[PDB]
This record gives C-alpha cells, structure tokens and sequence, in this order.
C-alpha cells in the first residue's frame, strides 16, 4: 500500500527539499573570502 | 612636565648639564594635540612633484653610490672603508623608510592610493617589516603616547616596581633575565634595542589578535618581506657567501637599525618627563606637546634622512607631509616657544642615555641609574629582611 501522500503538506516540502537538493552540488564555501577583505587601506 | 615654575637659571643649568639647549615650562591640562593644528597655515599641506622626486631619488642615489664604491673593491679593502660604506648605505635607507613610514600614513601620494600603497610596501620589504602592522603599531603608539603600562610600541621605561619583583622572584640578582636587562640597557648595544622591537611586530605570526575582515590584507602584508628574505637573501648568499653577506646586507640592516633606535629612544626620553599611569594624570596634548624631544642634526643628515627627526609637527596635524615638516616647526616654535624641549645630538647625550637615565622610579618620578638603584634596593632588602625577624 502507499499512504496518499500527494494531499499532505510536510510530505510536498520534504519531497521539493530533497529532490532540489539532489539535483547539484550547493556548498559554496569559497564564496566567503569576500568577508575577509572588507578591510583595506589599499 | 617634572620641573614645574622655577626660575630660567636652574632651568638652564640643568639644559646644559644634561645636554639639552631650551628645557620647557608647564602645559595647562585638559587639552588635546590636534587643537594646534589650526595654528599652520594652509600652504603646507599642498602637494608638489618636485620635493615627492627629490625625496625619493636623494637616498636612492647615496644607496648606489655606496654599492657601486663596494662592489669595485669587493673584499680587497680594510675595515674601514667596508664601515663607511655600510655607513652611507644605511643611512640612504633610513631615508627611504621615511618615506615608506610616510606612504604607511596614506600622506605621501594621496590621489594615488594603489601606487603608493605599493610603494611603501616595496620600501619596507627589505628591512623586513610589514605595511599594515606598522600602521596598526603606529596608530596604536599615538593614541597611548607615555602612557604607563600601555605605550608598549615605544620604548617603555624598565621600572623599579617591576625590577623588585623579579629580583624577589629570582632570589638574587644573578638570574637569566637579570643579566639580559644588564647588559642590554647598559651597554651601548642598547643603541640597537630597536631590534627587538623589530621581533615583537609578526605578533606571534597569530591571525587571532586582528580584526576578522582584515586577514587577507595582513597575510599579504607578511607575505612581502618573506618573499623576500625568501628569493633574494639566498641570491646574496649564493652569490657571495658569508662575507659577501655580511658586508652587503647584515652591516647596513645594523646601521639602520641604530638610527632609528636612537631617533625614537632620544625622541621620548628624558630625566623632565614624567610617564604617568592611567587615570593618574595623564594627559594627552600635554604628553604629546610638553613630553617630546626634538633632535637637531646637521642639514647635509636631515636632507639625507628626510627630515626624519621633526616629529612634533606630524603629530598635532597628522596629514601634514614630509617636506612641510621643517618649516611647520619654526611656525610652532613661535606659538608653543616656551614649553618645548630640543637637544643636539652629540656624545654627552648618548652617554648620559647608556651610563645615568637607566631605570625609572615613578615615586621621585625620575631615572636613575641601575647599579645604584639596585643596590639601594638590596639595601632595602637587607632592611626588610631584618624588618622580617618577627
Ligand atoms: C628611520 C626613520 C623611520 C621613520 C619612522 C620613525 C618612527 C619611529 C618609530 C620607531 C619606534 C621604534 C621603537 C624602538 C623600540 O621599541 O625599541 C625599544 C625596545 C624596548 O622597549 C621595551 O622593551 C621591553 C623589552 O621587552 C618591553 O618589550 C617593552 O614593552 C618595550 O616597550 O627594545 C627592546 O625590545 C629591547 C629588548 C630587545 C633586546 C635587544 C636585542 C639586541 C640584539 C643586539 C642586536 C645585534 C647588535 C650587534
Ligand atoms: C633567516 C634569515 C636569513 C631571514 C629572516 C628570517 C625571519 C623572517 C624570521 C627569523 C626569526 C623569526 C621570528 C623569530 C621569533 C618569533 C616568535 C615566534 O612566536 C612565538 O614565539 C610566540 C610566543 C611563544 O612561543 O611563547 C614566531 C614569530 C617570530 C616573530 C618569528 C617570525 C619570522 C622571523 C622574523
């Protein structure tokens, strides 16, 4: 059997949530550099 | 200031007993240094190509003439003429780091802020120092000028409080960091204690005493002076082995070293200024205006180091430039004549900086030999331990 899931609401998030996230790779932690150079007095 | 209303005889047989020319007065209190900047006029601060060129090629050109000389007669001549030559070379770059202290401040080029930031920054590397952390330092030592306990950036007195706990943490005065303090500020190496100074700056190479937003501009700051004693002392070396190194680099970093050590010990030190605490009196304007020093040299010395000894007036206007700081002083020493001091360097002055003024009491609020003081203290220690019968 299967719950009829497609009427629900936390089920339609988790399912956007999961399936956007395995589409590609998100993490972008070298994006942050740009706040170690806020200050310069060149 | 420590000697306070009393007739200009005592004032000037003091002058002349320590060295000094024109002792000063007393500064009224609750002030601030950047108030007399309104007594310049406004031509000063203008900028022209001409002194910026003749300011950057002078010390250039002694630099060259000194190498040139030195290469033609590598390590054929005596040691004189290898000491004049590290002489002359160290004092072109003493010149030159004027004027990198200058582009540090952002008062050298202001329309051109990338050149001059890599101006400076090309200038420093070879004494290896960073750009940025000087700034930092500099800006650290203005706000706290003779401010005890806090001017660590200058050169904070060794006082007696500090040395009595050591002696009774040490048990005698025998142990490693006795003798360290003893011949360090008693001996004329003390003329190149600007040394040490140069291995507190990388502040432990520790990225966690700054400012998150800044890593990136103080890890390029410290990336420059390693470069280079990373690509051009081994060239030196190779090049030359150990004579051809210490004669072409390590005699003029020793020479360079010393001006600017006793630049900046003769600038702030004297038996007549006193080193308040925090909150006991210290005063701002009257620390800066009353408790400084100008040294004068001859002008062929001046001209040769950028007028490196005028400090006064680029501390009450700090934008002033380089080349409008002797004329700015002769404005001030109108205004300000009564309560300034000024010295000539000579030999009773540095003499009486190695051999008298070594420790400073702030009870008597005054420097005072070590050996004697040492003594006495022991004297005391004897008296109090004899206070510790019962
Ligand atoms: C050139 C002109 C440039 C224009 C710029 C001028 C700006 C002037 C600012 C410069 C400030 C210089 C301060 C000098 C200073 O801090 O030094 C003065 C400081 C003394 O200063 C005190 O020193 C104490 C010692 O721990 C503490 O650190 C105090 O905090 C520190 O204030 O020098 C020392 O650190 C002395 C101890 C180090 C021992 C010296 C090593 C000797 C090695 C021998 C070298 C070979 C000899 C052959
Ligand atoms: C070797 C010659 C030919 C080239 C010049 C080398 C310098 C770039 C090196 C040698 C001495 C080094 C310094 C020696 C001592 C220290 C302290 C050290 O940190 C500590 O000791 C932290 C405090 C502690 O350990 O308790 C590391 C940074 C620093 C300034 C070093 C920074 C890099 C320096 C200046």
């Amino acid at each position: 059997c299967l719950p009829n899931i497609h009427t629900s609401n936390i089920l339609n998030f988790t399912k956007n949530y999961e399936i956007f996230k395995s589409a590609k790779d998100t993490s972008n932690f070298g994006k942050k550099i740009i706040l170690n150079e806020m200050q310069n007095l060149t | 200031t420590s000697l306070d209303g009393l007739p200009e005889t005592q004032k000037y047989v003091y002058a002349d007993e320590w060295g000094f020319s024109r002792v000063g007065a007393d500064f009224p209190p609750g002030s601030h240094p950047s108030l007399f900047s309104q007594l310049l006029p406004q031509a000063l601060f203008a900028f022209d190509a001409r002194a910026a060129v003749a300011a950057v090629a002078v010390p250039l050109a002694a630099m060259a003439a000194g190498y040139g000389w030195l290469w033609y007669m590598h390590s054929i001549a005596p040691v004189w003429q290898q000491a004049l030559c590290a002489a002359l070379i160290g004092t072109g770059y003493a010149g030159l780091f004027k004027v990198a202290h200058e582009c540090a401040m952002m008062r050298f080029i202001p329309q051109m802020p990338g050149l001059q930031a890599a101006l400076g920054t090309l200038l420093m590397a070879p004494a290896l120092y960073s750009l940025p952390s000087w700034r930092l330092h500099h800006l650290h030592h203005l706000l706290h000028t003779n401010m005890l306990w806090q001017d660590v950036w200058g050169w904070h007195p060794l006082t007696k409080v500090e040395l009595a706990d050591e002696m009774v943490r040490s048990g005698g005065s025998g142990g490693a960091a006795m003798a360290a303090a003893r011949l360090v500020l008693t001996t004329p190496i003390k003329l190149f204690a600007s040394v040490g100074h140069w291995l507190r700056s990388w502040d432990g190479l520790d990225l966690r005493h700054f400012h998150p937003a800044s890593y990136v501009e103080v890890l390029s700051g410290w990336a420059a002076p390693l470069a280079f004693a990373g690509l051009v002392l081994p060239a030196v070396v190779s090049a030359g082995g150990l004579s051809g190194f210490v004669s072409c680099y390590l005699a003029p970093w020793l020479v360079f070293h010393f001006w600017l050590s006793v630049l900046s010990l003769t600038a702030h030190t004297a038996p007549h200024i006193p080193w308040r605490a925090e909150g006991d009196g210290w005063d701002a304007g009257r620390a800066a205006v009353a408790g400084t020093v100008t040294l004068r040299l001859p002008r062929p010395l001046e001209v040769l180091l950028n007028n490196a000894n005028y400090m006064l007036p680029q501390a009450v206007a700090p934008g002033l430039p380089m080349w409008s700081a002797p004329a700015a002083y002769a404005v001030l020493a109108a205004r300000l004549g009564p309560y300034l001091t000024e010295a000539s360097m000579s030999l009773k002055l540095l003499t009486n900086h190695v051999t008298r003024w070594q420790i400073y009491d702030e009870e008597a609020h005054t420097y005072r030999p070590m050996e004697e003081v040492v003594d006495e203290i022991e004297a005391d220690l004897q008296q109090l331990a004899a206070a510790a019968q019962q």
